[PDB]
């Protein structure tokens, strides 16, 4: 703790809020494109109200 | 107007069928009842979720079937479930199994 230190602060235009929201996305990327890539699952599907009353 | 037979026929052993007919049953599950002449209409058919009376459903109709007609089982039978609009029910004829 610092007593009579008077620093101005910033949350907006902080350099790190913008640093956080890049991490969700690599995270993604390095546990997404080594698996199962799907656009064989464009194919036509038949669908229905399924089975009730 | 629930669209059912007043009165069905068949003879000693074999098996029948009433269809009750009309808007309603492709929407809401069918539920039925037996009044013997006077009595208190006994619940057969029921929803319990999501063995010789049986009702099966096909479009525009829900077909009651019946196995193994003895005498006994003379009665006035009753077909009733709900609209569409989930606020009031109603019931159909009452059809005299012979």
């Amino acid at each position: 703790h610092l007593e009579n230190v008077t620093e101005e602060f910033n949350m907006w235009k902080n350099n790190m809020v913008e640093q956080m929201h890049t991490d969700i996305i690599s995270l993604w990327d390095q546990s997404l494109k080594p698996c199962v890539k799907l656009t064989p699952l464009c194919v036509t599907l038949q669908c229905t109200n399924v089975t009730n009353n | 107007e629930l669209t059912q037979p007043p009165s069905v026929s068949v003879s000693p052993g074999q098996t029948a069928r009433i269809t009750c007919s009309g808007a309603p049953l492709t929407s809401r599950f069918t539920y039925w009842y037996r009044q013997k002449p006077g009595q208190a209409p006994v619940l057969i058919i029921s929803r319990s979720s999501q063995g010789r009376f049986s009702a099966s459903w096909s479009g525009t109709t829900v077909t009651l079937t019946i196995r193994g007609v003895q005498a006994d089982d003379e009665a006035d039978y009753y077909c009733q479930s709900s609209d569409t609009s989930d606020s009031y029910k109603m019931f159909g004829g009452g059809t005299k199994l012979t």
